[PDB]
């Protein structure tokens, strides 16, 4: 018999796999105190890394990698980027960024701001959210730690709508540091026609509030890949695979493959596995940008059982042996 | 990677390489605090045998 | 040389007291006549723990014999081990205590008490370094349970720095003597959860069981219900009798086992269960040992483990084992059966290993417990003690001694208390 | 030169120091005789070894070490021992009873009565020094002896020798080996007394040489034999500069210059390599590059903790054998590209190495293989506050409900000591995430 313990109950995905798991009558769940236990669902902040591996007799796993939070961090990302030489100051799938404090690189912001006026110098302020050509209204903002990204002014618009949409891409790291792309991604989309001049944000919380077109074409302002790809060959003669899926693995490689070194547990006393969510923007050009990874993404309703499952056969189940949906990325 | 201060010698050697630069209580509270515990062991034992008088 | 002073009182004090003396006799090489015959170092490296040294290089238990009748103690001295044990101290009386717990601690045994303190004093004096006393007896009788908690009160207040075990036989109406013995009991219990460090709890209900259900014993003895507390008393004196870095002592066997003063009684186990004379041939594999060391039907006191939670325990393994498979199964029982053991004891379960198996086994294991399922046995005791005293029932026995229905009032309520006291730590949580 | 006086404390300290004074031994070619053939200088010496060891008329090299035990069993087999002719009798001192795993016992009760002897043996050896420059204690924070009379000790020491350095090896509680359940609260303890009267402690978690001796040298069960055999490696390696002629830390004030800028945060993560099994039949010997790069494996480290979650705050590399330092600067050169490695903003990003041309000494029979080079990583990493962490938590539950407590207020502690060295080890715990993150 294996044992678990669950410390983060607002988690819709584990709550899941922590079902499945009782489910095969191999796992029993502990209390969430007791120490001995096989697999952690730890919380989402100060998860105690320094408890774990130290009982005599069994190998501990934790669904979390110690020092991800580089990488799933707003700033953190950008810092990373700029400084990592795998990825550098020159990287060309990641929007101009720059890390910004209230009350640091303004100086550096506005040093590019200034080439951009003279002679598009749309931008957008990350921690509420606030997009404006004018760098004065943005500075202030903030004031009363951000991140200010150049704000993509030409996205790939779906039709019929005239509409922008981003790309939700569910990674899972296991125990061996093998990259694994779950099949099936999302579009959340804006159900408002994009207009140069809640059409702009296309977080689903902002749709069902603001929008008074939620869910007509879709199903909650959620496209799925089967529809995606079949409407990128009929409009523009294309395949998912080849004008974006190429540029997403490419990207979820690059910035797991640089992190790697920090984080990897491959010699350590205890094992980390990690759900990422990497979100993505495309242009009119049919190219690919990152805007943030999330080190605890919630799931699409339809995609909770398949994507689960795996989660327990890839990264649980492989170190936990009972009595593919994944696309394996390789370095 | 700088090497500074290099001293050498028939034992061996040894150096410093550079990456990158920046960028109390008394013995009488001793006594004391050793002489209160005792005490209040004396005051334990004594109530004890105290009890066991009774 | 840190000497352990043993006293047996009564009866049942004097039967197990003379059973445990004759079995660890022979685990040291000792024999009948005092002289030693071994061949290991290991016998006699801790020998004056319970042994004197005489000329002629003869050893001498440091045990002390009493009772207020000299029936037992007849038996003792023409028995086989009869001739190790110092003479002069063997200390009695002639009038006996008639199951009387108030003729036992304040009439007859009052009479007899100084001059057992004589013979304890002369012991302690010639100690290098004392650790403290053991005392085998029944709480049922009237001598071993009355007298015997006296003499307990009494060591206490000449030797208060010193630490007070007890193997104590709790009374069971499957062996029943009389009708009054959950008055003594209750009356000792109400002793001991005063004025000892460790008590190793052994069941005459759990004794009896073991003969009849598993060891397929139809009409049990005493000889066969000794049989198990002698190897449980090996067992569980290994770790003190022979050099080990675990429990080696009884304050640090204290320091381990007793989380709160009052909570000091003890659960014992035993593996494998024998019968005298069963003489089987295959050994327990290491794994065999541990299942059945923590079974219920090993244990020496009527309760259901899993009724409780351990708040401590201590295994004790006898033999040429691997030490490695040991370490496994011991924390393969922790891991497979985590809630049982309390959470905010961390590492709860101490381990030792002992290359000396007892006679008659290639290899044993044994257990002591502290559980919170040991209420179940002050329960029971409880109910049968309420049973008559809500009708003041057999009381006039203990009236025509001097004492006062209030006494037994008290002796009730504490024991109740102590009930009380280890459901709540039962259902506390880290 | 300047002369430093060993103090074991405890079974773990004395049996510790029993393996440590054997090495010491075979390295400096002394023999269980006392005599040393190879110094010439007879009667006495200035030379480096000297300060470990004193010399009488006959030529005999005596340990200037003082062992002490609340209990006798341990400190006989070394009257008793190989090296019984090594110590004189007033170097080793025994009680009649131990603390029984009693922070208090051995603090308050049995510490009050044998304390004044202890210093006066302890002095005894300083009036042989001409200039005593601090003292090494060996010692255990499980143990009611190793923790409780320790602690007595250090605040005595810094009484009796205020300007004197002191250093401790201490032997970290692991359930594995433990005798005791307490072990955390006299953990917790004993470093709350000790810890403004220690200038640098490198700690040994028991746990990381148990998996150490499993994995490398192949032990299905280790014993405390096992356990000290390397760790007197460890010690030795970092104690050669005392005892050989060199330039870095030559001297106990220069651990705490090189190691400690907050006093504090004074324990340096230890990490060793290699470590091979005297049973294995072939084996290449691993180069600088592959010892060095060991230094950064977890597996490897006397206590196991992630230093690529921590800062560091300084770095030294102590090799022994082949070695020189071209090899040694391409090795970190690789490493630095390679790993993680962030210091502090307010130091500087390097290392201070040193070398001796020495390999490593084996105890004939022992576990461990020859080797022709090896090194010793001492790296003040904020990443060894995880075994603070570990150990205030098994504390905190324990304390919540008074467990065992009454064991120590039986002795005549207070029950607000518990709680005044659970505070400041909750400091610490902030200091070191104050510098690290
Ligand atoms: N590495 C190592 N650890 C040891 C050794 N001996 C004891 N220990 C550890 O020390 C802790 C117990 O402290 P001890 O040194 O044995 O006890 P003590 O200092 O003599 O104190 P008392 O016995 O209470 O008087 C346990 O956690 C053991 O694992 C040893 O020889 N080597
Ligand atoms: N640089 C950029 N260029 C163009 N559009 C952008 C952009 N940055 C953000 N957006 C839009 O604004 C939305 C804000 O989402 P962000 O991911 O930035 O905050 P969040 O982290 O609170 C939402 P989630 O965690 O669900 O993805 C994005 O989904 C995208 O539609
Ligand atoms: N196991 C065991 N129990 C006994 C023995 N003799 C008596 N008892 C128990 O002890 C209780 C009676 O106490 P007893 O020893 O006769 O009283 P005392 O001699 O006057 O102190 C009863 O509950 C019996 O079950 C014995 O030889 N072995
Ligand atoms: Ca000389
Ligand atoms: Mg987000
Ligand atoms: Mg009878
Ligand atoms: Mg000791």
């Amino acid at each position: 018999m294996y044992t678990f313990v669950v410390r983060d109950e607002n988690s819709s995905v584990y709550a899941e796999v922590s079902r499945l798991l009782l489910a095969t009558g191999q796992w029993k769940r502990l209390r969430k105190d007791n120490p001995r236990f096989n697999l952690m669902l730890g919380e989402r902040n100060r998860l105690p890394f320094g408890r774990l591996g130290h009982e005599p007799g069994l190998v501990q796993l934790v669904n979390y990698y110690r020092g991800a939070d580089k990488l799933c961090r707003k700033a953190s990302l950008v810092k990373l980027i700029k400084t990592s030489p795998e990825l550098s100051e020159s990287c060309t799938w990641f929007p101009e960024s720059y890390v910004i404090y209230p009350t640091d690189e303004r100086e550096v912001f506005l040093a590019a701001y200034n080439r951009r006026r003279e002679g598009g110098n749309v931008w957008i302020a990350k921690s509420g959210i606030l997009i404006s050509s004018e760098a004065s209204e943005l500075l202030d903002f903030i004031d009363e730690v951000h991140v200010i990204q150049k704000y993509l002014e030409k996205p790939l618009l779906l039709e019929p709508g005239h509409r922008k949409f981003d790309i939700r891409s569910w990674v899972l790291v296991d125990h061996l540091y093998n990259i694994y792309l779950y099949r099936e991604g999302v579009l959340r989309t804006s159900s408002e026609p994009y207009n140069s001049a809640t059409c702009h944000l296309t977080n689903h919380c902002i749709q069902k509030e603001y929008s008074k077109n939620y869910g007509r074409y879709e199903e909650g302002n959620e496209m799925f890949f089967e529809e995606f790809n079949q409407y990128l060959m009929d409009a523009l003669n294309t395949t998912l695979e080849n004008s974006i899926l190429l540029q997403i693995k490419h990207i979820i490689r690059s910035c797991l493959m640089c992190i790697e070194p920090a984080i990897s547990t491959k010699h350590l006393h205890y094992q980390s596995f990690q759900l990422f969510g990497f979100d993505f923007m495309v242009d009119e050009e049919l190219k690919v940008w990152l805007i943030e990874v999330n080190g605890a993404p919630a799931c699409a309703q339809k995609l909770y059982a398949e994507l689960c499952q795996g989660i327990v056969d890839v990264a649980i189940s492989s170190v936990f042996p009972l009595a593919s949906i994944f696309i394996k990325l390789h370095h | 990677m700088e090497v500074i201060e290099l001293n050498k010698c028939t034992s061996g050697q040894s150096f410093e390489v550079i990456l990158k630069p920046p960028s109390d209580p008394s013995l009488e509270e001793i006594q004391k605090k050793l002489e209160a515990a005792e005490e209040r062991r004396k005051y334990q034992e004594a109530e004890l045998l105290k009890h066991l008088a009774e | 040389m840190r000497e352990i002073v043993h006293i047996q009182a009564g009866q049942c004090g004097n039967q197990i007291g003379a059973k445990f003396w004759e079995v660890i006799s022979d685990e040291h090489g000792i024999d009948p006549t005092g002289s030693y015959h071994g061949d290991s170092d290991l016998q006699l490296e801790r020998i004056n723990v319970y042994y004197n040294e005489a000329t002629g290089n003869k050893y001498v238990p440091r045990a002390i014999l009493v009772d207020l009748e000299p029936g037992t103690m007849d038996s003792v001295r023409s028995g086989p081990f009869g001739q190790i044990f110092r003479p002069d101290n063997f200390v009695f009386g002639q009038s006996g205590a008639g199951n009387n717990w108030a003729k036992g601690h304040y009439t007859e045994g009052a009479e007899l008490v100084d001059s057992v303190l004589d013979v304890v004093r002369k012991e302690s004096e010639s100690c290098d370094c004392l650790q403290g006393f053991q005392l085998t007896h029944s709480l049922g009788g009237g001598t071993g349970s009355g007298m015997g908690t006296l003499l307990i009160s009494k060591i206490r207040e000449e030797y208060p720095d010193r630490i007070m075990n007890t193997f104590s036989v709790m009374p069971s109406p499957k062996v029943s003597d009389t009708v009054v013995e959950p008055y003594n009991a209750t009356l000792s219990v109400h002793q001991l959860v005063e004025n000892t460090d460790e008590t190793y709890c052994i069941d005459n209900e759990a004794l009896y069981d073991i003969c009849f259900r598993t060891l397929k014993l139809t009409t049990p003895t005493y000889g066969d219900l000794n049989h198990l507390v002698s190897a449980t008393m090996s067992g569980v004196t290994t770790c003190l009798r022979f050099p080990g870095q675990l429990n080696a002592d009884l304050r640090k066997l204290a320091v381990n086992m007793v989380p709160f003063p009052r909570l000091h009684f003890f659960m014992p186990g035993f593996a494998p269960l024998t019968s005298r004379g069963s003489q089987q041939y295959r050994a327990l594999t290491v794994p065999e040992l541990t299942q059945q060391m923590f079974d219920s039907k090993n244990m020496m006191a009527a309760c259901d483990p899993r009724h409780g939670r351990y708040l401590t325990v201590a295994a004790i393994f006898r033999g040429r084992m691997s030490m490695k498979e040991v370490d496994e199964q011991m924390l393969n029982v922790q891991n497979k059966n985590s809630s049982y053991f309390v959470e905010w004891i961390p590492n709860n379960v101490k381990t030792a290993v002992c290359d000396i198996p007892p006679r008659g086994l290639k290899m044993s294991a044994t257990f002591i417990g502290n559980s919170t399922a040991i209420q179940e046995l002050f329960k029971r005791i409880s109910e049968q003690f309420t049973a008559m005293f809500r009708r003041k029932a057999f009381l006039h026995w203990y009236t025509g001694e001097g004492m006062d229905e209030m006494e037994f009032t008290e002796a009730e309520s504490n024991m109740n208390d102590l009930v009380s006291e280890y459901q709540q730590y039962q259902d506390a949580t880290a | 030169m300047r002369e430093c006086i060993s103090i074991h404390v405890g079974q773990a300290g004395v049996q510790i120091g029993n393996a440590c004074w054997e090495l010491y031994c075979l390295e400096h070619g002394i023999q269980p005789d006392g005599q040393m053939p190879s110094d010439k200088t007879i009667g006495g010496g200035d030379d480096s070894f000297n300060t470990f060891f004193s010399e009488t008329g006959a030529g005999k090299h005596v340990p200037r070490a003082v062992f002490v035990d609340l209990e006798p069993t341990v400190i006989d087999e070394v009257r008793t021992g190989t090296y019984r002719q090594l110590f004189h009798p007033e170097q080793l001192i025994t009680g009649k009873e131990d603390a029984a795993n009693n922070y208090a016992r051995g603090h308050y009760t049995i510490g009050k009565e044998i304390i004044d002897l202890v210093l006066d043996r302890i002095r005894k050896l300083a009036d042989q020094c001409t200039g005593l420059q601090g003292f090494l204690v060996f010692h255990s924070f499980g143990g009611g002896t190793g923790s409780g009379f320790t602690s007595l000790l250090m605040e005595r020491l810094s009484v009796d020798y205020g300007k004197k350095s002191k250093l401790e090896f201490s032997i970290y509680p692991a359930p594995q080996v433990s005798t005791a359940v307490v072990e955390p609260y006299n953990s917790i303890l004993t470093t709350h007394t000790t810890l403004e009267h220690s200038d640098c402690a490198f700690m040994v978690d028991n746990e990381a040489i148990y998996d150490i001796c499993r994995r490398n040298l192949d032990i299905e069960r280790p014993t405390y034999t096992n356990l000290n055999r390397l760790i007197s490696q460890i010690v030795s390696s970092i104690t050669a500069s005392l005892r050989f002629d060199g330039a870095l830390n030559v001297d106990l004030t220069e651990f705490q210059t090189n190691l400690v800028p907050y006093p504090r945060i004074h324990f340096p993560l230890a990490t060793y390599a290699p470590v091979i099994s005297a049973e294995k039949a072939y084996h290449e010997q691993l180069s600088v590059a592959e010892i060095t790069n060991a230094c950064f494996e977890p597996a490897n480290q006397m206590v196991k903790c992630d230093p690529r979650h921590g800062k560091y705050m300084a770095c030294c590399l102590l090799y022994r054998g082949d070695v020189v330092p071209k090899d040694v600067n391409a090795a970190i050169a690789t490493i630095k590209t390679k790993r993680s490695i962030q210091f502090v903003d307010w130091c500087p990003t390097g290392f201070k190495v040193g070398i001796n041309y020495q390999p490593p000494t084996v105890v004939p029979g022992g576990d461990l293989a020859k080797v022709q080079r090896a090194v010793c990583m001492l790296s003040n990493t904020t990443a060894i506050a995880e075994a603070w962490a570990r150990l205030d938590h098994k504390f905190d539950l324990m304390y919540a409900k008074r467990a065992f407590v009454h064991w120590y207020v039986g002795e005549g502690m207070e029950e607000g000591e518990f709680s005044e060295a659970r505070e400041d080890m909750a400091a610490l715990e902030k200091d070191y995430e104050e510098v690290g993150v």
